[PDB]
């Protein structure tokens, strides 16, 4: 999910 | 852990520094239901991006699994947007300050169908904050509480230890403002019960926003769609 | 207003005395559960609970001082939250189960009989589990339930100021109970916050529940009392 | 009127 990606980067 | 060693003053300072910036909308004086919804959606989407990086700066949040971080944000995002909205609207009775260049009164909220009821609830909340003379330091504590509390469903304990820390912080702010003991407990209760109404508004708004996603009124962003999808299953 | 002239101990006694009884359901163990028959059971039960709630609300200090119209609004807003907090309270000592009635104790697998119900069932179980972990006391429970009644609809209205004075007094009462229970000053404010924050999740469960109840209505799954129909319609 | 309204009196 996009949210997942944003939480990482 | 780090968040537990923080002092009240440190917690306040950490939260202040973490605050996201106030964004502008791309609105230009030219106002259909689709026009207004587009501006608000575009705005909210950009606010989401800043919220995520803000969440990462909330003490204790990063100590949590990526999975739990996702769950907390999926659950709380609209609550966080809303309390943000009411806070900055505090000094504008009868108006909602979505952005410095997008100040709206309730009659304009009627432009979008079903929006005025939520509009009115947000106004009453802002009016409430204004009457309580909500301070910036109290506001950052409340917003962090929402993030950590709303979806708290080992990991939970850590979350509860941090929440207690933030409660201590709120009480510290009040004792420092000269409030008596009885007044501290009362004000704390008042602020926290307002979160119940903020939850209520998020649930009602989420309901409408999904009604729009299926109606194709306006193109919600991918991120927004995923945030909205999380409250359906 | 006598509500404001009550001592903490007086607040507690009145609230305890106003408590409604636990009702039985018309559970008939001769036939298997269906979606409809379980919703029928819960609906009938909830309807009888509502009648008792109405009379209980009148005994919550300060509530009868409000216009008939504001009493209506508060109950219309909070009724499900109130049914729910009562359910999690009486389910406390039944881990993994919800005691809807002494003759109607259900686990989540039975909850799955009704479409879309198990999600809310699960949230209720978790709240009961939370109250159990906190060792919630009866005196604290009755304070919270009254807070729900007075708070949940106050933001959708003088009358509002009266309500907040009563609310402040229930806060005083909660702290008083905790101090009397021997909690340190710091433990008191922390526990206060913990309990009040749970009200946010109770609101959430109510809002979610209302959506499904409306859905069941517009799908003719089960007949609802006219009272229940009005309470439902109030959230639309 | 509403049933709730009447019940809050009776
Ligand atoms: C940008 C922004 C908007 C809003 C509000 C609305 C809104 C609008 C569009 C949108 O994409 C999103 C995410 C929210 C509307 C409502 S909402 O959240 O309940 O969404 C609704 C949209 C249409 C009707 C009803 C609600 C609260 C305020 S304005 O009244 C609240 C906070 C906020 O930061
Ligand atoms: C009787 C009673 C039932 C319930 C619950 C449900 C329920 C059922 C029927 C009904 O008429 C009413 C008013 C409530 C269901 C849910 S509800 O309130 O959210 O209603 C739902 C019904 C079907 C699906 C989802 C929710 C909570 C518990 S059980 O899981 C909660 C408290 C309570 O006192």
């Amino acid at each position: 999910k996009i949210l997942h990606r944003l939480l990482q980067d | 852990s780090l968040a537990l060693s923080l002092t009240a003053d440190q917690m306040v300072s950490a939260l202040l520094d973490a605050e996201p910036p106030i964004l502008y909308s791309e609105y230009d004086p030219t106002f259909s239901e689709a026009s207004m919804m587009g501006l608000l959606t575009n705005l909210a989407d950009r606010e989401l991006v800043h919220m995520i990086n803000w969440a990462k700066r909330v003490p204790g949040f990063v100590d949590l699994t990526l999975h739990d971080q996702v769950h907390l944000l999926e659950c709380a995002w609209l609550e966080i947007l809303m309390i943000g909205l009411v806070w900055r609207s505090m000094e504008h009775p009868g108006k909602l300050l979505f952005a410095p260049n997008l100040l709206l009164d309730r009659n304009q909220g009627k432009c979008v169908e079903g929006m005025v009821e939520i509009f009115d609830m947000l106004l009453a909340t802002s009016s409430r904050f204004r009457m309580m003379n909500l301070q910036g330091e109290e506001f950052v504590c409340l917003k962090s509480i929402i993030l950590l509390n709303s979806g708290v469903y080992e990991e939970k304990d850590h979350i509860h230890r941090v929440l207690d820390k933030i409660t201590d912080t709120l009480i510290h702010l009040m004792a420092k403002a000269g409030l008596t003991l009885q007044q501290q407990h009362q004000r704390l209760a008042q602020l926290l019960l307002i979160l119940s109404h903020i939850r209520h508004m998020s649930n009602k708004g989420m309901e409408h926003l999904y009604s729009m996603k299926c109606k194709n009124v306006v193109p919600l962003s991918d991120l927004l769609l995923e945030m909205l999808d999380a409250h359906r299953l």
